[PDB]
């Protein structure tokens, strides 16, 4: 029916690792697909369109995905500002649903 | 060129009725409809619904109702959310977002948001 | 000489049932002598709006091919059929280029309505302008949102066509106006059509 769980809820990456995130939907309703970025206060911010394309106002350095039933997302690194919310997008049928959202942590270690 | 002006914070009060107002200017508002979301704290993101200017059409998700009403002006350029029963858990941020049929799908503007919060 | 040819140019003004304005109905008119000043000199025109030239020198001159194109729009449009005019009929609907020499003309038609009509469609929604003499003729569900259209028409899924409120008890603006529009291109080779001469 209407679900979105991208087989994770967060993530963590220490250093220099690249980041990757997929957005698994449910059974086959088409391919139309969007992520934004969530800073914790302000408005969310756009950062990946159909999963493969560009933004004209965000310094785009990102690896997207094919098509079919199935998306993923890989962002450039892990900067001093990344730490934010991610949220996917799903519009096919009116009644609209995102997914739970990602959650990007910088393991700091001892 | 697009900007978006909303309302402050506001208290309500459980089993009664308040609005919230989305400022458009700057931009032509005949074509594009307008989309309402709302966050609960960091929550997952809900689509509220969403309102035709032109055709003064309105859409809601599968579950709605309780508040299920739109309303938008050209003499203001602007729409107005009315929220009812706000029994206990409806504290949460308001979203106001436009969409670009040319290019830009998917709600590529957003506003502030207008934070309720019910209480006593 | 008798030279009494005269051709159908003057029946298309007298047909009693015309086409749609989105399929504007084409006619071209060539090898006839006909009369244009019989046209303005009745009283029974009420618009003639004539660019081309002026309207005692169309029997003065003569031209070839000549082509007509009718259709019925509302009583508050007239002003839109102009070249280089805006309009949502002359964007969606019928449009003139600029570089036009045609001549107008059109005239009520409120008696041959009356209940009231409910058969008139016209193109309301398309994704640009209408290209010069264009004969757009297609059907598809209209789509104005970021999610795709299929299925079932609803939100951001329209049908372009409507019908025209043409009740019998209503003023300018909501009464039939049959308007024809009259072109034509002077001597590419050679000539058919040209104005009558008297002895």
């Amino acid at each position: 029916d209407i679900v979105m769980t991208q087989s994770q809820k967060f993530m963590s990456t220490s250093v220099g690792d690249r980041v990757s995130v997929t957005c698994k939907s449910s059974q086959n309703v088409g391919t139309n697909v969007a992520w934004y970025q969530q800073k914790p206060g302000q408005s969310p911010k756009a950062l990946i369109y159909s999963a493969s394309y560009r933004y004209s106002g965000v310094p785009d350095h990102f690896t997207g995905s094919g098509s079919g039933t199935d998306f993923t997302l890989t962002i450039s690194n892990v900067q001093s500002a990344d730490l934010a919310e991610y949220f996917c997008q799903q519009y096919n049928n009116y009644p609209w649903t995102f997914g739970g959202g990602t959650k990007l942590e910088i393991k700091r270690t001892v | 060129e697009v900007q978006l002006q909303q309302s402050g914070p506001e208290l309500v009060k459980p089993g009664a009725s308040v609005k919230i107002s989305c400022k458009t200017s700057g931009y032509t508002f005949t074509e594009y409809t307008i989309y309402w979301v709302k966050q609960s704290l960091g929550k997952s993101l809900e689509w509220i619904g969403g309102n035709n200017p032109n055709n003064d059409d309105t859409t809601y998700k599968q579950f709605f109702k309780g508040k299920a009403t739109l309303t938008v002006d050209k003499s203001s350029s602007t729409a107005y959310m009315e929220l009812r029963s706000l029994t206990s858990e409806d504290s949460a941020v308001y979203y106001c977002a436009r969409d670009g049929y040319p290019y830009y799908y998917a709600l590529d503007f957003w506003g502030q948001g207008t934070s309720v919060t019910v209480s006593s | 000489p008798n030279i009494t040819n005269l051709c159908p140019f003057g029946e298309v003004f007298n047909a009693t049932r015309f086409a749609s304005v989105y399929a504007w109905n084409r006619k071209r008119i060539s090898n006839c002598v006909a009369d244009y000043s019989v046209l303005y000199n009745s009283a029974s025109f009420s618009t003639f709006k004539c660019y081309g030239v002026s309207p005692t020198k169309l029997n003065d001159l003569c031209f070839t091919n000549v082509y007509a194109d009718s259709f019925v729009i509302r009583g508050d449009e007239v002003r839109q059929i102009a070249p280089g005019q805006t309009g949502k009929i002359a964007d969606y609907n019928y449009k003139l280029p600029d570089d036009f020499t045609g001549c107008v003309i059109a005239w009520n038609s409120n008696n041959l309505d009356s209940k009231g009509n409910y058969n008139y469609l016209y193109r309301l929604f398309r994704k640009s302008n209408l290209k010069p003499f264009e004969r757009d003729i297609s059907t598809e569900i209209y789509q104005a949102g970021s999610t795709p259209c299929n299925g079932v028409e609803g939100f951001n899924c329209y049908f372009p066509l409507q019908s025209y409120g043409f009740q019998p008890t209503n003023g300018v603006g909501y009464q039939p106006y049959r308007v024809v529009v009259l072109s034509f291109e002077l001597l590419h080779a050679p000539a058919t059509v040209c104005g009558p001469k008297k002895s």
